[PDB]
RNA sequence: AGCGUGCUACUUAUACUUCACCGUGAUUGCUGUUUUGACGCUUUCACGAGUAGGCAGGCGUGGAGGUCAGUGACGAAGCCUU
RNA sequence: GCCUAGACCGAGGACUGCGGUUUUUACCUAGGAUGUUGGCAUAAUGAUCUUAAGUCGCCCGUCUUGAAACACGGACCAAGGA
């Protein structure tokens, strides 16, 4: 078997600088608050709702 | 019962192709072999009075 | 039997032209050959002494050799993978200047001149052989020449 | 490391091209002839509808 | 040690950037100058045009100076000298294309490899496209994608070329310095077409295939294929 | 696929190090791969690419050829450099003062160096003393007057010695190296 | 991973390359051999054959050795054999050879524990 | 195939013995402007000493129908080369373009005769004027007084494969 | 769903384009920070079919010099085994 | 010039460069993916083995221009074998 050596480290070496800025979400032109919604997925799937509010999430 | 290919130059170019066709070195200087005694006998004679001159200059 | 003698095929290379048989005009004597010199060879039928092989008719060589009638020519010939100089003497009714020198040799001196001048008038020349290049716009006037209309023709038979 | 395309990236194409900007500022890929309301071939150049 | 070279890189590159926006504009004022100059010489070809037109004339077209020589068939089978042909311009893949100054040593050696290549003459967005989207140069016998100008101004500053606009105008509107820029230009390596060819290729444009001049055709087919 | 114009994969066919393992040539092939990429010098990467030939490529250098480079004119006060051996010339009837950088130095060669007021030093020694090989002067041996050249190219009309075991009349001598014994080649 | 961090490891081939005819023929072992035959449809790389090993499915350099939990591992017959993982414990797993007893093993992975180098086989025996 | 009638213009290359050659025009029905200059000096070569690289093309121009949308008649002289030998014929097509009437003969010719685009000479394609210029019958019915025709049989297509209703043909 | 001809779209090779990885060849730099690997590290680009054949780098076996103050009756070697 | 639908990929790993906006020795989309949320860690995930299904796949070695050949050697296995 080969043995380790002194030269090989294991010191984590940084990440690079990221340009990765977020920019906000565009959303489309048939999301306007008060619109009838249908749910496709999740519990309520297949219910209308009322759409009211776009969250910052 | 041995009638076999008797002549061809089929592959013959691609081989004479893989390292040739090389064309000969030209130098500033031929050889005299093939020229007239009687010119290559003088010639000596000039190229030695020539030289002696050329020295004593 | 095959034969693969010295002149072996050289039935109508060796032949004297139409109607140009018999003494050999003299200045073909009076041409002065010099070690150098770019030479065509081409075999005259009519002398026997001195005739190049079939190979090197048509060959162009350097003189290189200058006897009492003939003269040493350098030939490359492709032997399999590369070429091998050859050095025939040839008598010199089968040997003829070769006509390439003199055009570069006038091109050489045509530059020298036009670049002195050039240099005398202070501008700069170009020197440089160009190939023909794609021709520029132009007009055509049809005064005298307007356009003639051709269709192609039906099939005949004039037997 | 990685060839960006000056065609999509516009920050390649500012780094190659610094015209590209005057460019689109002057809207040379829009601009107007100006020049008169002519017809040169009412003459013999008619020569094209039969000959 | 490290924040007191980057006080120091930042000062360099002050300056540097400082020296640099000379020369920015210098390319600045050069694009804009090759704009105007072409835009003249369409409005110059158009009016020529039409007073041939009036004055009962006919107007005869400058012959193209430049070609665009694709090379739309493969490795295999090739007669020796159309191969070395390929080879001597630079076509030794398929969807390899180079630029070629028109003259008649160039066009007698674009002959012999007709029946293998598709050229025409290119327009100043197709020329702009394939150099900006496919530019490469050779630099060492390397080949090194031209995204930024000091790359061609390293190898073709002693030619007065500066910028990547420099070395299209130098295409385009064929140059003095023809033979070092189009050299320098690594052969373009073309995608196939998005939409396919004709039924077969290997027969010239005038009969329905895509070997041969197809004289301004090869704008659409570079279109198809960069 | 791709229509190559040149053999592809192709190593250079020139040596990148010495094919001999000792330690201290090693060393040396150091000192003047840092000089050669570092200096500018054309001297230290000739240095380096010798110091990578074989033996044959670096034939014994007389101190008779030494000599005579020094005898060239504004030479005197040269640093002759040898990569290779240095050997005594008993045919010699003088040598001046020189220095003389050397592989290897016979004892004969060193003692008439040092005999006559000059120096026999190390290749390293001139790393220090010529960093740039300045005034220097790199003499090589002949390398064409070894004995396996002589039956190279052996042919007819070739002029070269054939490779044989035994030297008399009776070896190799009779037809088609004499006219009396049918042709001569 | 609990070792060094790694790029996502690939194995561009991860069955075995099998001997040709080794299904056919008990003689002929799994043990890979490339085909000499003048004939052969796999030497020959015919459609439907089966693979063979070249360089090509070589391993990326900086994942080669590293087994799934991110280590290179080294073989270990004694407790001195641990010394030289002292600085690799986040790079390096040790693996202790078969023939070493059950004494001795637990020697080893007791001072493996100590040391927080991790241990490959730490149960058998 | 898809044509258009070009116009293509061409001559002899001056000399300094002939400055101002005779200009040559023909119709060609091509394409594109590489066969109509191809074509154009195709014809050229069969009726003068001229060639490609001793000659120039001068002007190349579309030739756009008169009358788009007017119905006419048109009758086309024809050389064309069969198995055997070389055959002139005339042939009478209806059609609103000229372009269109030529490409409907060169898909009746290969229908009819088996005779592709390079066997094929367009001599000439005139506009019949008069109804008394219609020599063939088969243009000749539809320049009838009041002519009617019904459509019998009409073939519905369909976008499904499968129809729950019975096929009918009425129309 | 045949024959002649034109057109549009579409299907897909180990071919072409972009990208990842392996190797080969070339190539950039690395010693007052060379720093216990310089036969090493590192930058960049191109390339990869192969019988006969050549060369290179490796895998494995019996025995020998040296070394691991190596493993082993608390189980060596051998053998069987998703 | 503008708007708009989808797919595959994320190599690199402190900084350094070229540009852009400059409200600024600052910021950016400009020398290669980040942010956020959920679930899981008795498991979603991966590999191998057996088997089914789809698709492809003729028996190796040899001499030969040409072998799956209606050419030759080979029933099988171990040890020896140039
Ligand atoms: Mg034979
Ligand atoms: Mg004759
Ligand atoms: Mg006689
Ligand atoms: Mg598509
Ligand atoms: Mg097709
Ligand atoms: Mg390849
Ligand atoms: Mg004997
Ligand atoms: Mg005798
Ligand atoms: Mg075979
Ligand atoms: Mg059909
Ligand atoms: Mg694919
Ligand atoms: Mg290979
Ligand atoms: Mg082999
Ligand atoms: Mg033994
Ligand atoms: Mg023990
Ligand atoms: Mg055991
Ligand atoms: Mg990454
Ligand atoms: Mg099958
Ligand atoms: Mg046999
Ligand atoms: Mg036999
Ligand atoms: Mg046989
Ligand atoms: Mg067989
Ligand atoms: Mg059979
Ligand atoms: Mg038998
Ligand atoms: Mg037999
Ligand atoms: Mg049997
Ligand atoms: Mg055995």
């Amino acid at each position: 078997q080969v043995a380790p050596k002194w030269y090989q480290s294991e010191d984590v070496p940084a990440p690079k600088q990221t340009r990765k800025t977020a920019r906000p979400q565009k959303l489309r032109a048939s999301l306007v608050p008060g619109t009838v919604l249908i749910l496709l997925a999740g519990r309520f799937r297949g219910k209308r709702v009322v759409y009211l509010k776009n969250l910052e999430d | 019962m041995a009638k076999s290919k008797n002549h061809t130059a089929h592959n013959q170019t691609r081989k004479a192709h893989r390292n040739g066709i090389k064309k000969p070195k030209t130098y500033k200087y031929p050889s005299l072999k093939g020229v007239d005694a009687k010119f290559k006998r003088n010639h000596r004679y000039a190229l030695h009075g020539t030289a002696k001159a050329l020295a004593k200059a | 039997g095959k034969s693969r003698g010295y002149r072996s095929g050289t039935r109508y290379a060796f032949q004297r032209d139409f109607k140009k048989h018999g003494a050999i005009p003299l200045s073909t004597y009076l041409k002065v050959y010099k070690v150098g010199d770019i030479v065509d060879i081409k075999a005259n039928g009519s002398i026997q002494k001195g005739m190049p092989h079939k190979y090197y008719h048509g060959k162009t060589g350097i003189v290189y050799n200058v006897t009492k009638s003939s003269v040493g020519v350098i030939i490359n010939k492709v032997v399999g993978n590369r070429y091998i100089e050859k050095r025939v003497n040839l008598r010199v009714e089968h040997v003829k200047h070769s006509a390439c020198r003199q055009e570069f040799l006038n091109r050489v001196k045509s530059n020298a001149a036009k670049k002195r001048e050039a240099k005398a008038n202070g501008e700069t020349v170009y020197l440089k052989r160009q190939a023909a290049k794609p021709r520029g716009s132009r007009i055509i006037s049809t005064e005298g020449n307007i356009p003639q209309t051709l269709a192609p023709v039906a099939y005949e038979t004039f037997i | 490391v990685l060839k960006k395309n000056p065609l999509k990236n516009k920050q390649v194409l500012l780094r190659l091209n610094p015209y590209a900007k005057a460019y689109a500022a002057e809207k040379v890929g829009s601009a107007k002839v100006e020049q008169a309301k002519v017809k040169p071939s009412k003459g013999q150049f008619a020569e094209v509808l039969k000959n | 040690a490290q924040q007191k070279t980057a006080e120091e890189r930042a000062a360099a590159k002050k300056v540097r950037k400082a020296a640099n926006k000379e020369k920015r504009k210098v390319i600045f004022d050069r694009a804009a100058a090759y704009q105007k100059e072409y835009t003249e010489a369409e409005r110059s070809v158009i009016k020529a045009k039409r007073d041939a037109k009036a004055s009962n004339s006919y107007y005869v077209d400058a012959q193209p100076k430049l070609v665009f020589v694709v090379r739309i068939k493969g490795i295999n089978k090739i007669p020796p000298k159309p191969r070395k042909v390929l080879q001597l311009l630079r076509l030794t893949q398929i969807n390899a294309g180079v630029f070629v100054r028109l003259t008649k040593a160039t066009s007698e050696l674009i002959k012999l490899a007709e029946p293998y290549v598709a050229y025409g003459y290119p327009s100043l967005s197709t020329i702009r496209q394939l150099v900006y989207k496919r530019g490469f140069g050779k630099v060492n016998k390397q080949r090194i994608a031209l995204s930024d100008n000091a790359i061609i101004e390293a190898n073709l500053g002693k030619f007065n070329i500066l910028s990547i606009e420099d070395l299209i105008h130098e295409i385009y509107t064929v140059g003095p310095n023809f033979k070092q820029v189009s050299n320098f230009l690594w052969p373009f390596k073309l995608s196939n077409p998005n939409g396919g060819f004709r039924a077969r290729k290997f027969q010239h444009f005038i009969q329905g295939g895509d070997t041969g001049n197809r004289e301004q055709f090869i704008n659409a087919l570079v279109k198809q294929m960069n | 696929g791709r229509d190559h114009t040149s053999k592809q994969h192709v190593r250079s066919g020139h040596r990148t190090a010495p094919k001999s393992d000792n330690v201290y040539l090693q060393l040396l092939v150091k000192l003047y791969s840092f000089l050669a990429r570092r200096t500018d010098a054309p001297f230290n990467k000739v240095i380096l690419k010798s110091l990578f030939l074989s033996k044959i490529n670096r034939p014994p250098v007389s101190v008779s050829r030494i000599s005579r480079a020094l005898k060239q004119k504004g030479a005197a006060e040269k640093t002759i450099v040898v990569v290779g051996t240095v050997t005594d010339d008993n045919r010699l009837l003088e040598f001046p003062k020189a220095t003389i950088a050397a592989l290897r130095f016979t004892a004969g060669a060193k003692d008439r160096i040092l005999k006559n007021g000059g120096e026999a030093i190390t290749l390293d020694q001139l790393a220090l003393r010529a960093p740039k090989g300045q005034n220097t002067l790199i003499v090589r041996g002949p390398r064409n007057s070894r004995e396996a050249v002589r039956h190279f190219g052996f042919g007819p009309h070739k002029g070269k010695a054939p490779r044989i075991l035994s030297k008399g009349r009776k070896f190799e001598r009779a037809r088609g190296r004499r006219r009396s014994r049918g042709f001569k080649v | 991973a609990t070792s060094v961090p790694h790029p996502k490891i690939v194995k561009k081939y991860t069955k075995k390359f099998k001997r040709h005819h080794s299904d056919r023929y008990h003689r002929v072992a799994e043990n890979w051999r490339k085909q000499k035959g003048i004939d052969s449809c796999v030497r020959r790389r015919f459609r439907g054959t089966i693979p063979q090993p070249n360089i090509g499915y070589g391993s990326n350099k900086k994942t080669k050795f590293l087994n799934p939990a991110g280590y290179k591992v080294y073989l270990v017959k004694n407790v001195k054999d641990l010394d030289v993982l002292l600085l690799h414990t986040k790079s390096y797993a040790a693996e202790i050879a078969s023939s070493v007893s059950s004494r001795k093993r637990v020697e080893i992975v007791a001072k493996a524990k100590k040391l927080g180098v991790k241990v490959t086989n730490p149960k058998g025996k | 195939s898809r044509l258009n009638e070009y116009q293509v213009i061409g001559r002899n290359l001056p000399t300094e013995s002939v400055p101002e050659p005779k200009l040559f025009r023909m119709r060609i029905f091509a394409p594109n402007t590489v066969v109509a200059k191809s074509r154009y000096w195709y014809f050229l070569q069969k009726l003068h000493k001229v060639k490609k690289a001793s000659g120039e093309i001068v002007s190349v121009n579309i030739i756009s129908e008169a009358k788009p949308t007017k119905v006419k008649t048109f009758g086309i002289w024809l050389r064309y080369e069969s198995r055997s030998g070389i055959h002139n014929m005339y042939k009478e097509y209806r059609d609103v373009t000229r372009v269109g009437a030529v490409e409907t003969m060169y898909q009746d010719l290969a229908a009819r005769h088996r005779a592709r685009f390079r066997s094929i000479h367009i001599l000439k394609v005139v506009e019949l004027e008069k109804t008394d210029d219609v020599k063939r019958q088969y243009v000749k019915q539809f320049l009838t007084k009041d002519l009617k025709f019904p459509l019998p049989h009409r073939v519905q297509k369909s976008k499904k494969l499968f129809q729950a209703t019975a096929p009918t043909t009425f129309y």
